[PDB]
DNA sequence: TCGGATGTATATATCTGACACGTGCCTGGAGACTAGGGAGTAATCCCCTTGGCGGTTAAAACGCGGGGGACAGCGCGTACGTGCGTTTAAGCGGTGCTAGAGCTGTCTACGACCAATTGAGCGGCCTCGGCACCGGGATTCTCGAT
DNA sequence: ATCGAGAATCCCGGTGCCGAGGCCGCTCAATTGGTCGTAGACAGCTCTAGCACCGCTTAAACGCACGTACGCGCTGTCCCCCGCGTTTTAACCGCCAAGGGGATTACTCCCTAGTCTCCAGGCACGTGTCAGATATATACATCCGAT
């Protein structure tokens, strides 16, 4: 039979890989399109400096990474290892982002 | 007689339907939002930049939608006025 | 003695316009003083950073207007700008 | 206050007769309703005197009323229990509507059958395949349960 | 406005305009304080005070009291949504809290 | 339209891995897109307000940095 | 003759249908407009608004109705009492 | 047999009672002694205005009440109704008071 | 005039009342020691700053305004005691 | 110490004292700026910079790289305690994050 | 036309570096971060001292105001060492 | 379902001190005038942002098999809520003392302001070494086989 | 327990590129010297409020007994994420072209700071009175055991 790693080993390998590096993890062009779409609803005919889009992506990725850490602690608190929607909602409530 | 009571009763209505600038039978009435004032569409489309010329309240909406209910009360009044004159 | 400044007399005036009968307790008046002072600091402070970012040296009205758009949440913002604009237009002319 | 609203509704329906449809109570009980409609020609349901039973919640017009048809009607949605999957009668009910509004709205829904959300399989399927025989079958059922 | 009266009246407000002008000058916010800023800022402050006082008055009338007390201010600010988000971090003295019990704790209804 | 769908399923998983998450429920992905959109709206809303006030038509890096700062997300590395 | 005042009552029958609440279907008790310039009674509104925790939907056309958004019109309140006066003189003189 | 309410009913009665009122819940004199003890370790021979002690007690009680709300949400998340030390610790970590 | 074990003056019933206002229905026996430790840390942070304002003015009395300023700079703004 | 030189060297630091003086004056922080404040402020800023650069230089030596990059600044700030408490909210661009796997997730015998 | 000049703390941070690690360079992106950090800390201390001098109705930011702002802004051990360095520099300056 | 026992909302007399209002005054706000510099406007220029190929290929989408985790159910034994009799100290009122906050007057040493000037710091150019990359090899976890 | 095949990861040497560190010319901001008005330090005096104490009343804290709701562990089931192979979509990159508008310079003028004079807006202070707290007594809603 061909080789297969057990479920969970590769997940741990990826955790070590992405915590070791610093490169951005969202694809550049799809994120840029999203920023422009949101901006058109506030003011038409806007232009963006290239560094402005980069600053938005750095902040967004840092925020989501920090949020996933808090979400993981909530899952472990309930004696689970799988994060679920109710875990994110609890984290955001205690942080004060949604009262 | 001759429905003189109706004419007095009718005229009491139109004293409540006066443009705050045109001071006449207000045609295509419009309120620009943010205050109680209603005018004629002709005399406010110019003053949209400076706001309401009575309240000094700024204009809230770029377009000038015409209030259908205030439209209805005017055309009905004219038909009521014409019928009450028996023409 | 020494002389203190406060918004006591003015808060009471605004009250008697929106509720001609209800008074207001002393402790509640202290809370309103602190609230007015706090909001003044926020708006003024934000207007100062705008003037400094744009290299200006004058807190005009529009600087206050952009600060109000920043601080106050959505629906409150649309109303306070309208109220302030109305006051300036009436004051000028 | 829904009772008072329906009293003025009866009074308004009295001072303004709707187009070929009538309404009334179920006796001396007010929270149910019996009505009749007559067949429109812009629809496969002509000639059918259609009974409508209607039950109202307590906060009319806040939550939507519910209806049932006492006829087995060849309709892509209206089942044998006469219930209709109507979004403006369950989930999209705006508190400004009245009974005559929904009555003409269902007359229109009768005028234009909707096979998008079905509750009976065969009617809607034959509807979405063949119009001539659907018309034939629809008219036949209406004659049976109305003439 | 042609009137040569007190600037508060000439703007139609109730809050002082001369006092706000001074506080903006002596406060080291900027070197030059335009002549438009105090009227605008006094108007904004007056509007916000009217909002909170109206809501607080409603709550005091509900409790059949004719005199606003700090508890009514806390009730008015938290029940509203935009006013709560503006005063999210503030703590009103003698304010109590909002009466609410988590749904899971209520007795076992059938 | 629908450009929120460009934040694909593998991209969200990668971000979760950096946060130390080992196993992920299927519904997380749709939840994450919604929370991200709310965050962007708030920052861009403030950024454009600075742009309009300066009578500019290009959103600058400083606009974004100032917007993030006033929300307590101070960002180093793009000036300021 | 034909008692042509039926047309007059036809006119007055059209009067309430513009000056009636679209929710509680009474005479406009205390008028309140919206951004969309739709008129209500501010009791059927507050009975419509308090049960929703967040922005509501206009009963006729649009979305995003809020207690702050509405404003006390008091443009039709005096119209309503005028309309009753218009009717009242009719029975006295006909 | 004498009358006894079941366990939990009186707890709910007290919740309604204390959420309805606004009076301070810590005894005045024991709290005042605590404030003075802490202050002596920073600077000897300090005096306090009476209003200064009250301001400290208002802030402290408001903080603990807010903390207990977050703690309750963490307990319910774990399908419990009893708050425990680990519930407080999780709430404080996500709030950012102890990283 | 030294003082000892004053934090134990924050009694079990007092902590119980605070939890009740927070909507808590059932309380584990171990909560009380945890709460005392948490309460003490909060006061140290605030009093440290309050005394620092007092020292700067070369005063010996901590005023209400001193405490209000300390709470404000921690993002725990307090209404009702001046300022 | 008395001298007629640049105020920086006279104070013995590595930072401008004139530039900090001008920034305190033209910043609307107060009406008058004492003559002793800019020296104190330049000293404090220099001390903080020296701390962060020492730790970051260590972290770069650890990776056998002879030139600091943003990654090393992030490591030196998070690993320390007081510095991480001072820059708690700040986000370092291109900074990565500390390697930290929760214990429960690790494999088990 | 000639580009207007933009000030920065680049050369001064570089001097401090070569004192602590006389052989380790620093890359441009790392330099931008250190530059932004100095600006942010300067703003915190200065703004706090301004608020502090206004509470006591003073009009001057003396050195004593900066000392108290440092005590209020930094954690325990950092506050103790930074105050020491500041006092040393001021007394060496005046003497 | 049902009658008890218990806690809670409601209605009424009554009594106190906090609130609302009148007065003297005084200090800060309003009004008239002058001057100077900050900001608005016009014109320009060249930097950089949008837009578009076209080729490559890393990465996303899809389908499938299965195994490990989510979740419900049961049970058991300890922890905690409720009630009560007892003991402790908080709260209150009243009194005496003075430490220190607060204000006024006087006087000078410190910082602002201004004109000349000269060297530290910035813009631009350029080169070599540190780091990125790639290929091959050593080794080291991982899983299934017993 | 173990050991062997299979991937994965770490180490090392050679090659190439482009960005960091240093040099040079030059503008302009920091420095020096002198003058001058005033913010602030310091002495002195007042008297407000903080601290200490003492006796009394009673509300709250406390220790104890008891019974039961629930926290925690074990088991079993099924279903839904994970790993992996294959194919399809679109990101990425290198390149070229156009022109919008950000940045800069010169000019002009009107808006705000600064000064002086004058007077009424608002605040401390004193006083009367009714809104609300209290205390008693009811009606009424709710909980719980036993049907
Ligand atoms: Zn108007
Ligand atoms: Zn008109
Ligand atoms: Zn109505």
């Amino acid at each position: 039979k061909p080789h297969r790693y057990r479920p969970g080993t590769v997940a741990l390998r990826e955790i070590r890989r992405y915590q070791k590096s610093t490169e951005l993890l969202i694809r550049k062009l799809p994120f840029q399109r999203l920023v422009r779409e949101i901006a058109q609803d506030f003011k038409t005919d806007l232009r963006f400096q290239s560094s402005a889009v980069m600053a938005l992506q750095e902040a967004c990725e840092a925020y989501l990474v920090g949020l996933f850490e808090d979400t993981n602690l909530c899952a472990i608190h309930a004696k689970r290892v799988t994060i679920m929607p109710k875990d994110i909602q609890l984290a955001r409530r205690i942080r004060g982002e949604r009262a | 007689g001759a429905w003189a009571h109706s004419r007095a009763a009718l005229d009491r209505l139109e004293k409540l339907l006066r443009c705050s600038r045109c001071t006449n039978i207000l045609r295509e009435p419009v309120c620009l939002g943010g205050c109680e004032h209603i005018f004629c569409s002709n005399c406010v489309s110019d003053c949209i930049g400076t706001g309401c010329p009575v309240c000094y309240t700024p204009a809230w909406i770029q377009d000038l939608k015409i209030n259908r209910q205030l439209d209805s009360m005017i055309q009905l009044c004219s038909k009521l006025r014409n019928l009450l004159h028996d023409n | 003695r020494s002389r203190k400044e406060s918004y006591s007399i003015y808060v009471y005036k605004v009250l008697k316009q929106v509720h001609p009968d209800t008074g207001i307790s002393s402790k509640a008046m202290g809370i309103m003083n602190s609230f007015v002072n706090d909001i003044f600091e926020r708006i003024a402070g934000e207007a100062s950073r705008l003037a400094h970012y744009n290299k200006r040296s004058t807190i005009t009205s529009r600087e206050i207007q952009t600060a109000v758009r920043l601080l106050l949440p959505g629906e409150l913002a649309k109303h306070a700008v309208s109220e302030g604009t109305k006051a300036v237009t009436k004051y000028t002319s | 206050s829904a009772l008072k609203r329906i009293n003025k509704e009866l009074s308004d329906l009295a001072r303004d007769p709707p187009a070929q449809c009538s309404a009334g109570p179920v006796g001396d009980d007010m929270f149910h309703w019996q009505a009749t409609i007559m067949g429109p020609n812009d629809s496969p349901y002509q000639g059918g005197v259609f009974f409508l039973t209607i039950h109202f919640p307590t906060d009319y017009p806040f939550k939507p009323p519910k209806v049932a048809f006492t006829t087995r009607i060849y309709h892509p949605n209206i089942n044998s229990n006469g219930s209709i999957c109507l979004d403006i009668l369950r989930s999209q009910w705006s508190p400004a509507l009245t009974i005559s509004k929904v009555l003409l709205s269902i007359c229109s829904l009768l005028c234009d059958p909707n096979p998008d959300d079905p509750l009976v399989p065969e009617i809607a399927r034959i509807y979405k395949t063949d119009r001539d025989k659907y018309n034939r079958i629809s008219r036949e059922w209406t004659q049976k349960y109305a003439m | 406005s042609a009137k040569a009266k007190t600037r508060s009246s000439r703007a139609g407000l109730q809050f002082p305009v001369g006092r706000v002008h001074r506080l903006l000058r002596k406060g080291n916010y900027s070197e030059r304080v335009g002549a438009g800023a105090p009227v605008y800022l006094a108007a904004v402050l007056e509007y916000l005070t009217a909002e909170i006082l109206e809501l607080a008055g409603n709550a005091a009338r509900d409790n059949k009291k004719t005199r606003i007390i700090p508890r009514h201010l806390q009730l008015a600010i938290r029940n509203d949504e935009e006013l709560n988000k503006l005063l999210g971090r503030v703590t009103i003295a003698q304010g109590g809290v909002l009466p609410n019990i988590q749904a899971v704790l209520l007795p076992k209804k059938t | 339209r629908d450009n929120i769908q460009g934040i694909t399923k593998p991209a969200i998983r990668r971000l979760a891995r950096r946060g130390g998450v080992k196993r992920i429920s299927g519904l997380i992905y749709e939840e994450t897109r919604g929370v991200l959109k709310v965050f962007l709206e708030n920052v861009i809303r403030d950024a454009v307000t600075y742009t309009e006030h300066a009578k500019r038509k290009t959103v600058t890096a400083m606009d974004v940095v100032y917007a993030l700062k006033r929300q307590g997300r101070t960002l180093y590395g793009f000036g300021g | 003759s034909a008692l042509r005042v039926e047309e007059v009552q036809n006119v007055i029958n059209a009067m309430q249908k513009i000056l009636e609440c679209p929710i509680c279907l009474e005479l406009i008790k205390e008028p309140v407009s919206t951004k969309c310039d739709h008129i209500f009674c501010k009791f059927c509104m507050l009975k419509l608004l308090n049960q929703k925790k967040g922005p509501s939907q206009c009963p006729l056309c649009k979305n995003d109705i809020t207690k702050r958004s509405l404003q006390e019109s008091t443009r039709f309140s005096q119209l309503v009492e005028e309309l009753l006066k218009i009717i009242c003189a009719f029975q006295l003189d006909t």
